[PDB]
């Protein structure tokens, strides 16, 4: 699962996040954040149509 | 000075690692390469003119032990085969001397040393008698760079124990004393390898907040006398558990109990996670069958690590190995670099002087060398597939069948990538592997095989041995015999040929006149007579039967020469041949290590950081990946 | 392909032990576990340097 996650990672990486700049450790860390925000972002709606097919109540 | 080098010591059926732990090796190497050696001068002036005296030598000697353990009463003798070689460019003599034994005097009607009266000397004297403790070459010469090959015997006859301390004795040079300990047990008792490393086994320093410490391999021995079943008691680590906050520190992974064979190898794995930057002193009892304690000390410290960096100011990656400066950057503690050193000294073998990784003694009377023994497998990566050759090569004019075996690194019955789960509760927490796992060889035939390791994804360091079984070949050689056998017909079918139907006699029916065998042709004749008269019976030896019946003794003494002429062909007739099967052993050292520690050479030792380094920044361990299960 | 290896392989020996390209077993014993453990080093790196140009890995 790390691997292949970290190869996918990886291009969205390449994919998205390339403006770089400056790139003092703050405003690193502020891309880092970002980018993993994005990727739960991803998983949660990619994972969306199983959620609410779950039994629970779909809110 | 001229001194001397232990270079390898051979012994059959145990680890070459665990043969120089026993004897101390690495504290006789390094008093024998420096020393001022102040008061060896005195012991040498006491020596000349006959003031020396074995008690007070080794009072003020410093004795180190040479120990045998414990033997099985009746069981086979055990020999230490230890190389000696001349670091120093002078020609080195070397004498071994022990003033209760012989010291080249010749001895004429001198009654033996009468009833000592002290169980000590009494125990020496035993020694002495029955031949217990003996060391062939005695005194030896070597020029710079030689090799001696001394070899060192100990018969279990008797039943006690036995101490007898004998001295090297360089002629120019240091003289040290060993103390050859053993003790041949009558009865069964369960003793287990316990040599001073082992008793304290120094852990190695692992970081405080490491996600999954590393597994470390401890690993022991039955000895002389029958298996041992032995239990570990946890309760002192639950209680070292309980007094740091209720946090697993110093966790056993493998079963609390087993039962060890007789000369097997039991493996235990240890989880050290430390909170602190302070020695973790943890005593546990080992509970055998019979009643014993054997308690084992485990020593650590924390790592204290540099702290980790946030992600956003994390160091690029695309210093040397050998300096302190390398032991400083894994771990900056003071004392983390000196339990390092101290571990390393405990159980790295490749870091000692003396010690040469190679067959080296023992050439006469093995089957088959290992061209390098001693192998390590390098640093590997979690799921790391590592391979190396070793070389076996049959000096026996012989046919050998060759079987590898391993103690405590057998596979579980390379590796799935998913099903890894396999590897639960095994002390490798790998797969080995050899590429012959057993193959006949001819004499004089070199076999590469291929040792690989597939490890799991427990981060663990192992210090196994493997063995390999050298065994005559019987189907082989009677294979031979038989191709003999078959040339032997075939000459006989052309002899016939030659002489069509050469009559022979089936069988008599009564032969009126007793007929004797043919007479043979004149020099025929001779030749036999001549042969009779070869191992004629000797002059002072032959009684006429005149003489026997006079003298019933000398009757006797004839029955008895013609009893001992008779079983004299008895050992001549057998073949003296096939030798008893040989199992030899090679120890592999390595270090799976996870990729946050392979990154920051966290437990890399300073000996392969190079190594480590390449295979971090330039991909030089293979990963088989199979086929996902997704 | 083993004999194109092969001209390497004796290059390596002669460089890296001082054995003048001893293909002779007895020289060169002693040496066997050394040698093929570069040798494997270098065919790794090489596969490695393969596959990360089949797929760019940040590296």
């Amino acid at each position: 699962m790390r691997d292949s996650l970290k190869t996918a990672v990886v291009s969205l990486v390449r994919e998205k996040y390339r403006k770089s700049g400056s790139m003092s450790p703050n405003e690193m860390a502020l891309l880092y954040n970002d980018l993993y925000g994005s990727l739960l972002a991803a998983v949660h709606s990619s994972l969306n149509d199983l959620v609410d097919a779950a039994a629970a109540r779909p809110r | 000075f001229p001194t001397l080098e232990v270079t390898d010591v051979y012994c059959e059926g145990l680890p070459k690692q665990l043969l120089w732990q026993l004897l101390g090796l690495n504290d006789l190497n390094h008093h024998l390469r420096t020393e001022v050696t102040a008061t060896e001068l005195r012991l040498r002036a006491a020596q000349d003119r006959g003031a020396l005296t074995t008690e007070a030598a080794s009072a003020a000697m410093r004795p180190f032990l040479m120990e045998f353990g414990t033997h099985g009463l009746g069981g086979r003798p055990r020999v230490v085969h230890v190389e000696i070689s001349n670091p120093t460019p002078l020609p080195a003599s070397w004498q071994l001397h022990s003033f209760d034994d012989p010291d080249g005097v010749e001895l004429e009607n001198w009654v033996e040393p009468g009833r000592p009266r002290t169980e000590g000397e009494r125990m020496r004297d035993l020694i002495a008698e029955y031949k217990l403790f003996e060391m062939r070459p005695r005194s030896g010469e070597l020029e710079p760079g030689a090799r001696c090959t001394v070899t060192i015997e100990f018969r279990p006859s008797v039943e006690g124990s036995f101490e007898l301390p004998v001295f090297l004795h360089i002629t120019d040079g240091k003289r040290l004393r060993l103390q050859l300990q053993a003790v041949t047990t009558p009865e069964p008792l369960q003793l287990l390898a316990l040599p001073p490393p082992l008793r304290t086994f120094r852990l190695e320093p692992v970081a405080l907040g490491e996600r999954a410490p590393p597994l470390q391999m401890y690993v022991l021995r039955n000895g002389g006398p029958a298996p041992l079943h032995w239990r570990l008691d946890t309760a002192p680590l639950a209680a070292l558990a309980e007094a740091s906050w209720g946090h697993p520190v110093l966790e056993l992974v493998g079963p609390e109990e087993g039962d060890i064979e007789e000369g097997g190898v039991a493996a235990i794995n240890w989880r050290f996670s430390p909170l602190e930057a302070k020695e973790y002193r943890v005593e546990v009892p080992v509970l055998l069958g019979d009643g014993g304690i054997e308690v084992i000390e485990l020593l650590g410290r924390g790592f204290a690590p540099p702290p980790a960096p946030p992600h956003g100011a994390a160091a690029v990656q695309l210093d040397d190995d050998t300096p302190a400066a390398a032991l400083d950057s894994v771990g900056g503690d003071a004392e983390a670099e000196a339990a390092r050193a101290a571990a390393a000294a405990d159980r790295d073998w490749i870091t000692w002087r003396g010690l040469s990784s190679a067959p080296s003694a023992g050439m006469a009377g093995r089957l088959a060398l290992v061209d390098h023994d001693l192998v390590s497998l390098g640093v590997t990566p979690v799921r790391g597939l590592t391979r190396r050759i070793i070389v076996l090569t049959n000096k026996s004019r012989y046919p050998l069948a060759f079987d590898w075996d391993l103690g405590c690194l057998a596979p579980p019955p390379l590796l799935p990538a998913s099903q890894l789960q396999l590897l639960a509760g095994r002390p490798l927490q790998g797969a080995l592997a050899i590429s012959p796992a057993a193959g006949s060889l001819e004499p004089g035939e070199r076999l590469v095989c291929r040792v690989s390791l597939h490890a799991g994804v427990t981060p663990q360091v192992f210090e196994g041995e493997v063995r390999c079984h050298v065994r005559i070949d019987d189907d082989a050689v009677a294979e031979a015999e038989a191709a003999a056998a078959a040339a032997a017909a075939a000459g006989a079918a052309a002899v016939a040929a030659e002489l069509p139907f050469v009559e022979q006699v089936e069988e008599v029916i009564a032969e009126a006149p007793v007929r004797g065998p043919p007479a043979p042709p004149p020099a025929v004749a001779a030749a036999q007579r001549a042969s009779r008269l070869r191992s004629r019976l000797p002059v002072h030896q032959y009684m006429t039967t005149a003489v026997r019946t006079r003298i019933e003794p000398l009757n006797a003494a004839f029955t008895a020469t013609m009893e001992a002429r008779t079983r004299r062909l008895a050992d001549a007739t057998r073949p003296p041949s096939w030798p008893e099967p040989q199992s030899i052993s090679v120890t592999l050292r390595g270090r799976i290590l996870d990729e946050r520690q392979l990154g920051a050479l966290r437990y890399v030792p300073p000996h392969e950081r190079a190594a480590a380094r390449a295979a971090v920044v330039a991909g030089a361990a293979w990963v088989p990946p199979a086929m996902v299960p997704f």
